């Protein structure tokens, strides 16, 4: 069982490269693990500018390794302003199996690879997500990103349960950007979003009228 | 936090000569304390019919279906993400249950169960 440390990659501008450690929790069988990157459309990439190493490697049963994220030159082309988006996949090769007329399952886990310029480099425990701004429409609400990176929201309801437990389409919204969201009126918002590191805070919304912020 | 993992799974076939013989196979995903609802993907390197295309471009068809309380449910499009019907238990020790068909346009064929991460 090829297992992989994150669930979001942020990819520090400032640095050439880093790493995400990886691991067969397997106890008898070996496992293949390929890694690759693909672009903001999820399509694969080969040459840059942000590269996965080594493509392939085999991990004996119980063995760890890592993957290694590194930047090409033309890395430099990329907006130092904001968040590029690209995204990272691992995909498991298990042991070919000895019997016959079976259908093996491969787990492929792809998460995001924030590439965050040094322009913008942020610090530990750092809050941005509370600059979020709501504005009341018809069918629910306008929610406005006005910083430089990207914001993924997975609730938004009346109450805080509501947003952290209720039928919510995740939505992630680029950094200087704008959508429109499906959703009942809430006198007091609250809206859920993921951090860096996988964690899931809930924010508390004031309305002013048309308009809902975070204190 | 880190991403759910996959314990080896694999349906079995001792012999059979759009769909035949049903079949019952789980996968159980362990997974983050706090994950919501995300949807999974399955695909394959070649497809026909919405079926896997094992192994020049004929080949036996393996449909796959969302189980649905034992009973076999609606069918599973290949490539795109899908909220499971039959899903038991926490995060830490998740249940994924499915059904899976059998046709033709000692075999071993793969399919990819995509987690793409929110």
């Amino acid at each position: 069982a090829v297992s992989l440390d994150r669930t979001r990659a942020v990819f520090d501008g400032s640095e050439k490269s880093m790493t995400l450690d990886i691991s067969n929790d397997n106890k008898q069988l070996p496992y293949l693990a390929q890694a690759w990157i693909e672009n903001e459309n999820q399509e694969k990439i080969i040459t840059g500018p942000v590269i996965a190493t080594p493509p392939v490697q085999r991990l004996e049963p119980g063995a760890k390794s890592m993957v290694r994220l590194s930047t090409t030159p033309d890395i430099s082309k990329l907006p130092q302003d904001r968040e590029s988006l690209f995204y990272f996949n691992l995909r498991e090769i298990p042991p070919r199996s000895e019997k016959a007329n079976v259908l093996q399952i491969a787990l492929q886990t792809k998460i995001k690879l924030f590439y965050r310029p040094a322009a913008i480099k942020t610090r530990p425990n750092e809050v941005w997500q509370d600059q979020l701004i709501l504005n009341k429409v018809s069918g629910g609400y306008r929610i406005e990103n006005p910083t430089p990176y990207y914001v993924t929201v997975i609730g938004l309801g009346g109450s805080e349960k509501q947003a952290e437990e209720g039928e919510f389409e995740t939505v992630m919204l680029s950094p200087r950007s704008e959508q429109t969201v499906k959703s009942a009126n809430y006198n007091t918002p609250y809206l859920s979003y993921i951090n860096d590191y996988g964690g899931r805070p809930v924010l508390s919304f004031i309305c002013n009228g048309s308009r809902c912020s975070v204190k | 936090v880190p991403a759910c993992t996959v314990s080896n799974t694999t349906v079995d076939w001792q012999d059979v000569e759009n769909g035949n013989h049903e079949k019952e196979f789980t996968v159980n995903m362990r997974c983050p304390y706090n994950l919501g609802t995300m949807k999974v993907t399955i695909t394959a390197t070649n497809t026909y019919n919405n079926a896997i295309l094992v192994q020049s471009s004929d080949g036996l068809l393996v449909y796959l279906y969302n189980s649905n309380a034992g009973n076999i449910g609606t069918a599973i499009t290949l490539g795109t993400p899908f909220t499971p019907g039959k899903i038991t238990g926490n995060n830490a020790d998740k249940t994924i249950s499915l059904h899976a068909k059998l046709g033709y346009k000692p075999f071993s064929a793969t399919a990819t169960l995509v987690a793409s991460y929110s």
